[PDB]
């Protein structure tokens, strides 16, 4: 079958419970050419997953679906056994295989529960080809729905929020709130836009080229120089990852951060979110549940030489790469979804009408 | 170590910033309120310069004089600099030719142009200059500095892009060209034949015209009397690799910066980073000449407000605006991305978009200007709007109900202005 | 089944083991199970007859015409290919791990993927910054002593690696459109010579990537005699164990 | 004299282009000698000579860069010992008490041997500062303790080697974006067998959950008790806050400056925006702005314990001790 | 049509007058029944817009916020009951059915309101309140009638001294009030016990908009722990988000050197809502608001 990924390096005791891998590592050196364990849709789904080729949470979404289409359109009954059966069964390997790659974010999640939904209700007497291309048209149903309609209603209910001559800080990349500042660009709203970034990613970068590619004024720093930059702030647009049963926000570490050093200087924050990454669970730390990237990420090269090079050589020494952080809902002032303007305490209710 | 000296060329041999430079010359330009020779000596200082030689040919007079005023010709300065004055220089040949005629530059000098704005500590590429010129019994004699950027970057002014290849092994220099209006670049195997291995195409490199040479380049450029610029003296030592192959090498920056103001894109591009403190230390409010008249503050959003400057009610400053000492600004007025010289006079009600405007400019009422450049004790009148790319030259006067297009280049000598003007546009 | 192995043929047992043999045994340990051969029928098909006798998993042998190219005996068996192909050569002697060059193919979904190695008419190959991209390719017959390269592309990536000592194993893996261009357009004769510099040019103008592998621990003996000592010579070091 | 000017010259331009000193220390101690040099070569008569002197060599220092406080702190400690030798030698603070109960022209001969004396008695006292702030390291940490550090403090360095020596603890080290100087802190560290962790400022919430007490340094200390520390230290101190955790700061009696937080637009340093952005992003350089602070400022509220080599004290008292430090005449200078 | 303009405004302002008991949202309330009730119209369309534009009259008419959360749910009651039935002429008489049924239970809810929150005072307790509210009356009106004793503590409101009107209220029925100053109410705040105000319009988050001086009273309760309850109809309910001060609409600031007339009260400064539907946290209101809209 599929191998288990070796840890690499030592980890923090308090984080000794999470995965951490090495980004060079991969799982397919130990796997078949071809592949027959595995679908080579998922092989190469995970190869991107692991080496970081995807990474945007609505991008591994849309990727992870593509190739359950994939896989769903290459797909053929056994005799005696269900498709709603069997289907489930067999792409249970591929997820445990992606999650072995990296861990699974808040929206794949949700996409595998409702696919896993969509396969069970589908009836013993459909004819195969019939259920495969129902299938493919429910999973493109869910992406149109889920992703494309619901950012443009988001941007349309963030516009009413955006006002002349304000300032608009932002953290990282998030192709919602991107897409909702172009839009309000567009549709005449004048303003500027602060860029917030933190390593090792700088995923902000991004952002900031669309910006300057949409003639948005921009401005640009580091996350530890945000308490300089707030008090010329007016309003703060922050991306999430997951939006949890408590009215938590999880998203990119450094997000609470941000959040309180906001609410120190007397700025709102706002928080846009699909309603499809909502989730059931609840977390009240980083601790119990997050992602422990490569330590080696952390390395810099500072003057002529690299601190931190074979710092696995010291025994004491360990290098921590939190990837998620949790906000407490009594940071955020509004939360922008599809369904309107809504407190975070509200999301469970949503959580409640989305399933009956 | 012998003390390291430093050649410096203050004659732009090229003709690049007429009308303008008929007046004044480039070397005593102001970018941001402060000549360029002030900028080019305060880097050679820095980086451990301690005898610098100015050569001077053409309006040399008043390199002179405004030397003389400086602080790096005070007796404390640790760079004493020297000027040389003649009139039969015609290019950078010529003044190699006349180092080594004299013999002023004993060993491993620096050679850079008046004109260059840079924050660049040479002393790693002097090492590995030193260290190569002793294991390799002096062969090589010139190392160029190159920036790390983009293709796409301000700073990459057409006329200057260059494309080189090199051995990665040991950063030495195999071809070099220049891109002026070439959408083909060819590149002779015979660097192959070198060495199967090493060879590299860079693109990205900014030349900062910089270089660590050797008194064997000027015994090179005095042997061959044709050579007038840098380019000519690379591409006839890299083309005759056959006979005392000479070889040049290369050291690449990527966190200092460096450049050399050649155009007006090329001023305006070094002023815009100068502003938004890129050449730290060198900034407008570091005050690195020691002047009272250019002292100014640093404020939020890169805002350099001098002594004295009562801006009036109503007026915004945006962001890296400059402001000298004396000038006045009226009400209800727009400055951005501009810088202003000392004793300036600003009407009410007009928008500076990416303007420069040097000292004595008078600006009438309700003028908009935008992307122009205004020379000493420039006038312009009431209802007066500047299109991008304009330049006025030594005291012209434009006058009122006119707009100028875009290359309009006006000043008071008729013919090499395009608009030749002493009140107005209109003949 | 995301590759299909085909083997060209257009040989003698000069080793220990046939030649024939070991691109076989490496597909195989691989995890292939389905291989398809190309035979010379130049002097007489007989090679189906000799590897006969053999006693790998499964074989597809086809004879081949008196005479034809790569690219052409490729175009020979497209009933026979419906995936992407992983196309070899007999003379390919290595100890590689497959997956150092079908992951360039799967990660970044490239159109075409090689394997290439330091050597001990030369072949330019140019790389980018990563040394993975393939940006050019050349021989010295088509250049009139000028290497060109175009502006657009040192604008897109700045930096190019030059290799002038490399050896190519000619271990493809190559899209289905790939193939149903090559029988689209006749004129291409043999994939080493054409195709790949066809690619190449065409990768800067739907788009078309090109990767290549570089390995410094073992490469094939070439097709003349006066390495097939030297294979020989490194056979009963790589025969422990393989 | 040439000699005195040259120093001063290259003191000026070291400050000026930046390096020089990387210890605070060092450069309290260079700011010593040279003022030593001042007083001993340059010829004066009488205290106000002096004074002027000391006054104007003090505002060139502190004019060729504001933000190195210690420059202009050794001055106006200067000043004050000055005026005390001048008044213990000649006559025999304001207060309520001094305004219900109700001139520097005299010369003395002995005065310049008392300001040399003292100046000497303060650089002994400099020489000892980190041992005395580093011996009280146990009575602040107890065992298996968890201590959050940002940037490389050489101070919290040897308080935390002091504590180690008896006890066992752990100690997270934030890496201070963009000069990630917390690396050598961490490998320093790690070399003396602490327990440590590598992490970015992003985090510096999230563990903080998980954190027992902050130790941190600081480049200067405010009359209110404010701090001028390393940027990203005020978020720290807003996390610590949220969290009650306590927050200590490790910082010697010559980082005190008599200045308070009403001046704007000098107080963080301003460096190049090639450490946060690099020059190589092209195009969209020429219209972002990007600017990077050094310096952040940590309002007084914040801070819990100040560590000096005197003992440990509440923000709320600094200000008696900067009454003890400097005259309230000098703070302009 | 039917009705015009300016008798529309003259009914208002009539049944206004005849009853100063009922609150301006329940008189909008019945004047839209009533132009309903005489339309002379045969589409829904018609009906919304002419509905809307009545709407429109009557918030230019007064510039209170509950006046436009009527209005709005009254426009979401025409769009449901739309949606149950498809023909207009059976759908009209089931909108003036349900407007007779809504106008009674919302005449109802004052009552139910004091009937749920009397229980919350204690005897011998100090309650503090800002200005008149019909609610707070009637709160301290059952409250009194079980028999329970208290002190009352009123501000004087000062754009208009309705603190005097609600203190005369209160001795109306023998309770004892003081009067403090609107600069008293940090002053004040140590003696009181628990504070119960009034509510204009309750917002999305759980906030309420009131009178000028509900924000700086529930800020100073918040600081020394003293409960914050809001007496407010469910009438009240609008889809609003301001995010501070300056975000409430214009419309509802002025006309009813600066003076704004009303305020807005964060959620997290609320402790209970005693409303209709029963005594709620700040978070069941967005629930409500959501449900209704699907």
């Amino acid at each position: 079958q599929v191998p288990t990924r070796k840890d690499y390096g030592s980890k923090v005791s308090l984080f000794s419970h999470l995965p951490q891998y090495s980004r060079q590592n991969s799982l397919t050196q130990f796997m078949s050419i071809p592949s027959s364990v595995i679908h080579p849709a998922m092989v190469r789904l995970g190869l991107q997953y692991s080496q970081g080729l995807v990474s945007g949470s609505n991008a591994r979404c849309i990727a992870l679906l593509r190739a359950l289409q994939q896989v769903i359109q290459d797909y053929t009954t056994p005799p005696n056994e269900e498709l709603s059966r069997d289907l489930v069964n067999k792409l249970k390997p591929y997820m445990s295989f992606l999650t072995q790659c990296r861990p699974l974010s808040a929206s794949m999640h949700n996409a595998i529960k409702f696919l896993n939904k969509e396969i069970t209700s589908v009836g013993s007497s459909k004819r195969e080809e019939e259920a495969k291309s129902e299938l493919r048209a429910a999973i493109d149903r869910y992406v149109q729905e889920k992703i494309v309609l619901a950012a443009q209603a988001i941007s349309r209910f963030a516009y009413q929020k955006i006002s002349n001559g304000d300032v608009i800080l932002v953290y990282g990349c998030s192709s919602l709130v991107s897409r909702i500042l172009q839009e309000a660009w567009t549709e005449g709203r004048r303003f500027r836009v602060v860029v917030v970034d933190s390593r090792p990613w700088l995923e902000g970068r991004h952002t900031l080229r669309s910006l300057v590619h949409a003639g948005v004024p921009a401005s640009y720093l580091l996350i530890p120089a945000a308490s300089y930059v707030l008090p010329e702030v007016s309003k703060v647009l922050l991306g999430a990852h997951a939006l949890l049963a408590n009215g938590s926000v999880m998203s990119r570490v450094g997000t609470a951060q941000l959040a309180l050093v906001a609410r120190a200087h007397n700025v709102p924050v706002l928080v846009c979110c699909e309603t499809y990454k909502f989730c059931e669970r609840v977390q009240t730390d980083a601790f119990v549940s997050n992602e422990l990237d490569d330590p080696d990420d952390l390395q810099c090269k500072r003057g002529e030489h690299v601190a931190l090079a074979n710092w696995q050589n010291h025994a004491s020494l360990r290098l921590l790469n939190l990837v998620y952080d949790v906000t407490p809902p009594e940071l955020v002032d509004l939360v922008i979804t599809e369904l309107g303007m809504i407190p975070c305490s509200s999301v469970p209710v949503v959580l409640r009408v989305k399933s009956s | 170590p012998p003390p390291l000296q430093a050649v410096l060329v203050a004659d732009s041999f090229d003709r690049r910033f007429f009308p303008i430079s008929k007046d004044q010359p480039r070397v005593l330009l102001p970018l941001a309120n402060v000549a360029l020779i002030d900028y080019t000596l305060e880097f050679l200082t820095a980086t451990g310069v301690q005898e610098t030689f100015v050569f001077c040919c053409w309006k040399a007079a008043q390199i002179k004089e405004h030397l003389l005023k400086s602080k790096w010709c005070r007796p404390t300065s640790l760079n004493v600099v020297r000027i040389i004055t003649s009139e039969l220089y015609r290019s950078l040949g010529d003044v190699l030719r006349d180092v080594d005629a004299k013999a002023l530059v004993r060993s491993d000098f620096l050679l850079v142009y008046g004109d260059v704005i840079s924050n660049i500590n040479i002393t790693r590429a002097l090492e590995e200059h030193r260290l190569r010129r002793k294991l390799e019994k002096n062969v090589s004699v010139m190392t160029m500095i190159f920036k790390e950027s983009s293709p796409s970057h301000p700073t990459r002014c057409h006329e200057d892009n260059v494309v080189v290849a090199v051995d990665s092994t040991t950063n030495r220099v195999l071809h070099f060209q220049k891109t002026q209006g070439l959408r083909r670049f060819a590149f002779p195997l015979s660097l192959f034949q070198g060495s199967s291995d090493g060879v590299e195409v860079r693109y990205d490199l900014l030349d900062c015209h910089i270089s660590i040479c050797s008194p064997q380049v000027a015994q090179l450029f005095t042997d061959n009397f044709d050579y007038q610029t840098r380019d000519d003296f690379v591409r006839g030592l890299l083309v005759n690799e056959e006979i005392l192959g000479n070889q040049i090498h290369m050291h690449v920056t990527a966190k200092e910066y460096g450049a050399r103001v050649s155009n007006l894109h090329m001023y305006s591009a070094v002023c815009a980073d100068v502003i938004r403190r890129w050449v730290y230390p060198l900034t407008p409010e570091a005050n690195f000449t020691d002047s009272t008249t250019q002292s100014c503050t640093h404020s939020r959003h890169n805002i350099y407000r001098g002594p004295e400057v009562s801006l009036g009610h109503g007026s915004i400053l945006e962001e890296n605006v400059l402001l000298g000492s004396g000038t006045v600004i009226g009400s209800n007025c727009f400055i951005t991305n501009s810088v202003i010289g000392p004793g300036c006079h600003i009407g009410d009600n007009v928008v500076l978009d990416q303007t420069y405007l040097w000292q004595g400019v008078r600006v009438a009422a309700g003028a908009q200007i935008h992307q122009s450049l205004l020379c000493d004790n420039a006038e312009v009148k009431e209802r007066v709007t500047l299109k991008p790319r304009s330049v006025l030259t030594s005291q012209v006067v434009v006058g009122p109900n006119i707009t100028l297009p875009e290359g309009s280049v006006i000043s008071l000598h008729p013919p090499d202005a395009e608009e030749d003007e002493d009140d107005g546009e209109f003949s | 089944m995301e590759f299909q192995a085909v083997v060209m043929a257009v040989l003698l047992p000069v080793g220990n083991k046939p030649l024939i043999w070991y691109p076989l045994n490496l597909l195989e340990r691989v995890g292939f199970e389905e291989v398809i051969v190309v035979t010379t029928r130049d002097v007489q098909k007989a090679l189906c007859a000799e590897f006969k006798m053999k006693m790998k998993p499964d074989i597809v042998c086809i004879p081949d015409d008196a005479d034809m190219g790569t690219a052409d005996s490729l175009r020979y068996i497209y009933p026979k290919l419906k995936t992407d192909v992983l196309v070899l050569s007999c003379d390919l002697i290595t100890d590689v791990a497959l997956h150092e060059v079908v992951d360039l193919f799967r990660a970044y979904d490239a159109s075409l993927a090689m394997l290439m190695r330091k050597g001990q008419q030369r072949d330019f190959i140019g790389v980018d910054s990563t040394g993975k991209r393939l940006l050019f390719m050349a021989n010295e017959a088509d250049l009139d002593e000028e290497l060109v390269i175009k502006g657009s592309i040192l604008q897109k990536h700045p930096r190019i690696r030059f290799h002038t000592g490399l050896v190519d194993a000619h271990l493809y893996c190559l899209k289905k459109y790939i193939v149903d261009f090559l029988m689209e357009n006749g004129s291409i004769t043999s994939i080493r010579s054409e195709l790949i510099p066809y690619l190449v040019r065409k990768q800067f103008s739907k788009s078309l990537d090109i990767y290549s592998f570089i390995k410094e621990a073992n490469t094939l003996n070439l097709a003349p005699y006066d390495a097939c000592w030297n294979a020989c010579r490194g056979d009963r070091w790589e025969d422990l164990s393989r | 004299g040439s000699e005195l000017s040259e120093r001063i010259e290259s003191f000026v331009e070291t400050l000026k282009r930046g390096g020089g000193p990387r210890s605070s220390e060092e450069m309290a101690r260079e700011t010593l000698g040279l003022l030593r040099q001042i007083i001993t070569d340059h010829r004066w008569s009488n205290a106000g000579e002096l004074m002027e002197l000391i006054r104007r060599e003090g505002r060139r220092m502190t004019a060729a860069q504001p933000s190195e406080t210690t420059v202009g702190n050794m001055v106006r400690r200067v000043l004050k010992i000055i005026r005390e030798e001048y008044g213990r030698l000649h006559g025999r603070q304001e207060s309520l008490h001094k305004l219900l109960t109700s001139d520097f022209s005299f010369h003395y001969a002995q005065l310049q041997s008392n300001i040399i004396e003292a100046i000497n008695e303060l650089l002994v006292e400099l020489e000892g500062t980190m041992e005395n702030i580093a011996a009280q390291a146990l009575e602040h940490i107890h065992s298996n303790e968890v201590i959050m550090t940002i940037g490389f403090s050489r101070t919290v360095e040897a308080f935390l080697k002091e504590a180690a020596r008896k006890r066992k603890f752990h100690v997270i080290v934030a890496e201070c974006a963009p000069f990630c100087q917390g690396h050598e802190m961490a490998v320093n560290l790690s070399k003396a067998g602490i327990e440590t962790t590598v992490m970015t400022d992003a985090a510096i919430f999230a563990v903080m959950s998980r954190v027992n007490k902050v130790i941190i340094g600081t480049k200067t200390i405010l009359a209110n008790g404010a701090l001028r520390a390393v940027t990203g230290t005020h978020t720290l101190a807003l996390a610590a806050k949220h969290h009650s955790t306590p927050l200590i700061v490790c910082a010697p009696m010559f980082k005190l400056s008599p200045q308070f937080p009403n001046e704007e637009d000098s107080f963080h340093k301003f460096v190049a925006p090639e450490e946060v952005l690099p020059f190589t992003e092209g195009d969209i350089l020429e219209k972002v702005s990007v600017h990077c602070p050094v310096f952040d400022y940590v309002p007084p509220e914040l801070i819990t314990l100040f560590i000096s080599n005197i003992g440990g004290n509440a923000p709320s008292y600094i200000y008696r001790l900067m009454s003890e430090l400097y005259h309230p005449d000098d703070h302009v200078l | 049509g039917p009705m015009d303009d300016k008798e529309l405004i003259e009914y208002f302002k009539s049944q206004m007058k005849e009853d100063p008991d009922m609150a301006s949202a329940v008189a909008a309330i019945r004047t839209l029944l009533e132009f309903l009730k005489r339309d002379k119209g045969e589409t829904i369309q018609g009906l919304r817009a002419n509905l809307t534009s009545a709407i429109e009259t009557l918030c230019g008419v007064d510039s209170s916020v509950a006046v436009s959360s009527g209005g709005e749910l009254f426009l979401r009651f025409i769009s449901l009951a739309s949606l149950e039935y498809s023909d207009y002429s059976k759908c009209k008489k089931i909108m003036i059915e349900r407007g007779e049924l809504f106008l009674r239970r919302i005449s109802l809810s004052r009552n139910k309101i004091a009937d749920l929150c009397h229980t919350f005072i204690k005897d011998g307790a100090t309650i503090l309140t800002h200005a008149y509210s019909r609610v707070v009356l009637r709160v301290l009106e059952a409250a009194v009638a079980a028999k329970k004793r208290f002190s009352v503590y009123v501000t004087e409101s000062q754009p208009d001294l309705s603190g005097k009107k609600m203190a005369k209220a209160l001795c109306h029925l023998n309770v004892p009030v003081t009067v403090v100053l609107d600069a008293a109410v940090g002053y004040i705040m140590e003696k009181a016990d628990l504070v119960i105000v009034g509510a204009e319009g309750v917002v999305e988050n759980g906030g309420i908009i009131n009178k000028i001086g509900t924000n700086q009273m529930a800020v100073c309760a918040k600081a020394q722990n003293k409960p914050f309850y809001v007496v407010a109809e469910s009438f009240k309910f609008v889809r609003l988000f301001p995010l501070n001060q300056q975000d409430v609409p214009d419309k509802f600031k002025y006309k009813a050197e600066e003076h704004p007339w009303v305020d807005y009260t964060a959620p997290s400064l609320i402790t209970l809502l005693f409303t209709d539907l029963g005594v709620l946290t700040p978070s069941a209101v967005s629930d409500e608001l959501i449900k209704l809209y699907l």
